[PDB]
RNA sequence: ACGGGGAAUCAGGGUUCGAUUCCGGAGAGGGAGCCUGAGAAACGGCUACCACAUCCAAGGAAGGCAGCAGGCGCGCAAAUUACCCACUCCCGACCCGGGGAGGUAGUGACGAAAAAUAACAAUACAGGACUCUUUCGAGGCCCUGUAAUUGGAAUGAGUCCACUUUAAAUCCUUUAACGAGGAUCCAUUGGAGGGCAAGUCUGGUGCCAGCAGCCGCGGUAAUUCCAGCUCCAAUAGCGUAUAUUAAAGUUGCUGCAGUUAAAAAGCUCGUAGUUGGAUCU
């Protein structure tokens, strides 16, 4: 039961930083944003129903 | 002791399943048609709906010639009526439960302001009830929540003070009118 | 033993429905049962009967027209307010069409259609759909 | 079969009040037995004394070393093994140091692989193992 | 515990005062009277709740103190008297008299009457007793003792007595047909004719009371308190007659009057 | 843009020798008007001087067009120095309140109830 | 375990809770005994003993915050040694005095209500929308938006003025002067295998570190760990630990089960208990 090994996976795993992004909007209008995507965009939906973060 | 107040009361409820896909969409569809802000707004909507719902019950049980049921009827049909959210033609306790979320949130303030052509969008009808530009009657009314009656529809104006149904122009206009 | 022989007559009734027998022979009879089975004829669940007088106990002969599903005593014969008949029939009955929770009241045995028209409470005797 | 009387509610009620007793949840939360034996006495959190650090093995069917701190609690001195959560977090806990700990979510049972093991850390040296752990506070001089 | 309590928390005050919430924790606690302290109308709450001639207590107490109200003809300086049933409360400077009768919806309704009915009141008597050398004496529900009163006056029948000098004028006989006031209980403040007492030895009597729509009502015989002979009154009723309308006959008459004047 | 005064009640009260009214402002593009104003544009409408005059409570409502509060007019300024709240007068100027504090006036006294005699006279 | 009014889901029925502002009771460190008084076995009264504890010149003297504030201690766990009698009332010999009752207050996310963080282009675009004559072509008619080229209008967060408010005051409300283009005036908390909404994308790690309420993931091509990006759930709010309710028809009165899953006593008498045939106009 050796203690020595402690954050290691954390320790060795290289830094990225984050990329600096335009803020997203808050509120109404961030459900305005979703609902638009969702139900008033029916271009990407030919009828095979493709989940909304598929990067495949 | 104190001469404070303790009533206080929640006015929504939180769907008892957090994750359903027929529930999220009705939702997320409702608060885009009327420009809420959240599942709050929904659910407040749906909780008065229910209380309404859950009084002409209790009162559709009762004895069709029962003096409370007559009074506490009546007295919920014209609330109703009152607002707009039911006919005066049908104006009976069956009727009630044939009512529809969207009933009540068609009658927002901002939903009364963006039909009346005051706004261009329901949300630019959030921003201008929220920015002071609306009043009705001669009250200026700041909450996009405001449930309009029946006689106060015809008098949601464009206040007198906003520059929009009033005349002074507005910080920006000013500033840039200086900048001449 | 035998205790309360409006169940008997009640289950009896039942079992002869669920056969698709056209008479069911009930015994011993009794007022309670005699009463019970004229409520249930008026509203046409279940036809003429007739009471055979033997000098102890009568029996009762009653036709069946295929009118009726479910016939039931309960027991014990709870005593049933106005206030509270409501929930005895959400309890009983398949719906609001159609149905009937029999009482027994001072003012008879009836239904609790009349038990409301008549304002009063009794005892739950039964029902019957 | 019940009975089913009108007067046979005294019946019913006594043998509803010794039926209820063969209810596990129901006897363990009023015999008070469970009460005197969980270390926490009724209590949400305790605070301890870190007095040693342990790496319990995880359960069979997979491999691993749990990192544990084994702590003396305050209030009734009893002693306490409690899971350090995330990872590198047993390097932010000294011997020796008050620590917060919770429960680890089942109610006195043990929680996943770990064997034997009921309690996690929440705070040592009153600062959030949390805030620790994604660099919003650091460990107080 | 350990002797009179002198305050009256303002939740805990009688429904009938009309007092609100959020004024203050205390309501003035009546002091010690004629009349019972859940069945009166301390001076305070008529002079500055029910006339709005005040708007704090202290102002009250300006009020008090420069003797301008007069209760049953005598001026009384406690802002907390407890003022209750056929009580005359007289003020001499904006020259108005006002007597405390329930309204039908049990509370004290601002009835003025005319200076002329202010110079007596209507006194159930409460027991006759003799006493001190064989003379009678008569207790009523003002806490008044009158002594040497007619034979003929017993319990449970309401005189007459003039203000000015405390003597009976006239009285009312309790018997079927006479006009009554219930004080207390459900029907509180309602008005009507007694038509039957049922007498329960050891126990209270039932006395029933049909009003002048022919409404019945029941209430017990301490309850009771006889307005004038046959179905006409003795005294001035209030706005309401003491008919008792039930709530839809109620919200009918309102939404009538909000029609009709606008 | 001019202020306008009324008054929604009115009572003559002579248990108080006084006049009691509610009172709306209408002031749709200037600030809460300042009680002066209230108290002359009062005098004014009531044909008295403004020093009988006591004004209070002005809440102005939510959007700026009115604003209600509550007022006297006293017969004459004797009455209204009997009857008026110590405070209001104060207000009008006619009234000044102690410079103490409770706490100085509390141990005070505390300290006066541990002497006897003529020598109560002698702290503070 | 102070009792009750009452509080936490609504199928119906119930299960828990109620120290806590209203009512009743009790107690003033623990007991006990009293004086005065209408009323006390009173403790912001007294007298003892018990346990603590203050000053002392060592002879003695003085104590009782489970009142308001504040300390220490205990702890997972709870605020300012503030202002005032202006309100509500109470007390007094009293219209006048007093009241840490009570009312009013710069860091209270207990909790509850309302409600910002944006609203409107020419433009290329993947588009579609009333007979589109053309896959090479009117798409501010209706709408979405990769945007290192745009544009004016609106407004409150904030800072300040006017003392509205109030017992001097802060706060809301009101009016003025500034106050928005990464409107940097920059929303977070938990997740992305399933239950359960949302990536078998990339890098690192290689049964380690860790994740994981449960099933499981990790043993060099990890949909699960550590991260980047992207995605979604609620949103000024989210996560976690406990107690509790529903889910639990897994305590079943409504309404469970007992051949083999847990289960009917080896059998039979038997008192209490429970239940008890027809029949009276």
């Amino acid at each position: 039961g050796s203690l020595a090994r402690a954050g290691k996976v954390r320790g060795q795993t290289p830094k990225v930083a984050k990329q600096e992004k335009k803020k997203k909007k808050t509120g109404r209008a961030k459900r305005r944003m979703q609902y638009n995507r969702r139900f008033v965009n029916v271009v990407p939906t030919f009828g095979k129903k493709k989940g909304p973060n598929a990067n495949s | 002791p104190v001469a404070r107040s303790w009533v206080c009361r929640k006015t929504y409820v939180t769907p008892r399943r957090p994750f359903e896909k027929s529930r999220l969409d009705q939702e997320l569809k409702l608060i885009g048609e009327y420009g809420l802000r959240n599942k709050r707004e929904v659910w407040r909507v749906k909780f008065t709906l229910a209380k309404i719902r859950k009084a002409a019950r209790e009162l559709l049980t009762l004895d069709e010639k029962d003096p409370r049921r007559l009074f506490e009827g009546n007295a919920l049909l014209r609330r109703l009526v009152r607002i707009g959210v039911l006919d005066e033609g049908k104006m009976k306790l069956d009727y009630i439960l044939g009512l529809k979320i969207e009933d009540f949130l068609e009658r927002r303030l901002q939903t009364q302001v963006f039909k009346l052509g005051l706004a261009k969008s329901i949300h630019h009808a959030r921003v201008l009830i929220r920015q002071r530009h609306i009043r009705v009657r001669k009250q200026v009314v700041n909450i996009p929540s405001f449930i309009v009656r029946l006689d106060s529809q015809k008098h949601i104006d464009f206040s007198l003070r906003s520059p929009y149904g009033g005349g002074r122009p507005g910080r920006v206009k000013r500033k840039n009118a200086k900048k001449g | 033993v035998r205790m309360n022989v409006l169940a008997d007559a009640l289950k009896s009734i039942n079992n002869a429905e669920k056969r698709g027998k056209r008479q069911v022979l009930i015994r011993p009879c009794s007022k309670v049962i005699v009463r019970f089975l004229t409520v249930m004829m008026k509203h046409g669940y279940i036809g003429e009967f007739e009471i055979i007088d033997d000098h102890r106990a009568g029996k009762i002969v009653v036709n069946l027209t295929g009118r009726l599903n479910k016939c039931g005593v309960i027991s014990p014969r709870f005593d049933v307010q106005l206030k509270d008949l409501e929930k005895w029939q959400n309890n009983l009955l398949p719906s609001r069409q159609f149905g009937f929770i029999v009482l027994t009241t001072s003012a008879g045995i009836m239904d609790h259609e009349e038990a409301r028209r008549k304002h009063t409470g009794g005892k739950i005797l039964g029902f019957f759909f | 079969g019940k009975c089913r009387g009108l007067r046979t509610a005294r019946k019913l009620r006594s043998h509803r009040r010794d039926q209820k007793w063969h209810d596990k949840q129901y006897k363990k939360a009023h015999l008070g037995t469970a009460l005197k034996a969980n270390p926490f006495g009724g209590a949400s959190h305790a605070k301890g004394i870190v007095l040693e650090k342990v790496g319990v093995e995880a359960k069979q069917p997979n491999s691993a070393i749990r990192k544990c701190v084994r702590v003396q609690l305050i209030k009734n001195g009893k002693k306490i093994t409690a899971f350090v959560p995330n990872d590198g977090c047993l390097n932010f806990i000294e011997e020796n140091d008050e620590v917060l700990v919770a429960g680890f979510g089942r109610k006195g049972h043990a929680v996943g692989d770990i064997p034997g093991v009921r309690f996690k850390v929440v705070k040592v040296a009153n600062v959030s193992l949390l805030a620790l752990y994604k660099g919003k506070k650091e460990r107080p001089r | 515990a350990r002797g009179p309590k002198k305050h009256l928390k303002r939740v805990a005050a009688p429904k009938h005062w009309m007092l609100d919430k959020l004024t203050g924790v205390f309501a003035p606690r009546p002091s010690t009277g004629p009349h019972k302290l859940r069945e009166c109308l301390p001076l305070i709450i008529f002079l500055r709740n029910r006339l709005k001639y005040a708007l704090t207590g202290d102002e009250v107490k300006k009020i008090c103190m420069q003797r301008f109200i007069k209760i049953d003809g005598k001026v009384r300086t406690d802002i907390t008297y407890p003022a209750g049933f056929m009580d005359v409360i007289s003020i001499d400077k904006t020259g108005e008299n006002f007597r405390l009768i329930y309204d039908t919806k049990g509370r004290f309704a601002v009835h003025r009457i005319t200076p002329e009915e202010a110079k007596y009141k209507l006194c159930k008597v409460r027991k006759i007793f003799v006493g001190t050398k064989g003379i009678p004496h008569l207790v009523t529900h003002d806490a008044r003792t009158i002594r040497y009163p007619d034979p003929l006056i017993k319990v449970n029948d309401t005189i007459q007595i003039d203000l000015e000098t405390g003597k009976i004028t006239d009285f009312i006989k309790f018997d079927t047909g006479n006009l009554c006031m219930v004080t207390g209980g459900a029907n509180l403040g309602r008005i009507g004719v007694i038509t039957n007492r049922e007498r329960h030895p050891g126990s209270f009597d039932v006395v029933h009371v049909k009003d002048a729509n022919g409404n019945s009502f029941a209430t017990r015989l301490s309850n009771i308190f006889v307005i004038g002979k046959g179905n006409k009154p003795w005294i001035s009723l209030p706005r309401g007659k003491g008919i008792r309308l039930t709530i839809a006959e109620e919200r009918d008459k309102r939404l009538a009057a909000k029609q009709s004047s606008g | 843009d001019t202020v306008t005064i009324r008054t929604r009640k009115f009572m003559t009260n002579r248990l108080l020798q006084r006049k009691q009214m509610v009172i709306d402002v209408l002031h749709p593009g200037k600030a809460t008007v300042p009680k002066t104003e209230i108290r002359e544009k009062l005098a004014k409408m009531y044909k008295t001087t403004p020093d009988v005059i006591f004004v209070f409570g002005f809440r102005t409502h939510f959007g700026g067009g009115k604003t209600t509060g509550f007022g006297m007019i006293y017969d004459s300024l004797d009455y209204a120095k009997k009857n008026e709240p110590k405070h209001r007068l104060a207000r009008h100027g006619l009234y000044e309140k102690k410079k103490t504090s409770r706490k100085q006036r509390k141990e005070r006294k505390n300290r006066m109830k541990k002497v006897r005699g003529t020598a109560k006279a002698n702290v503070g």
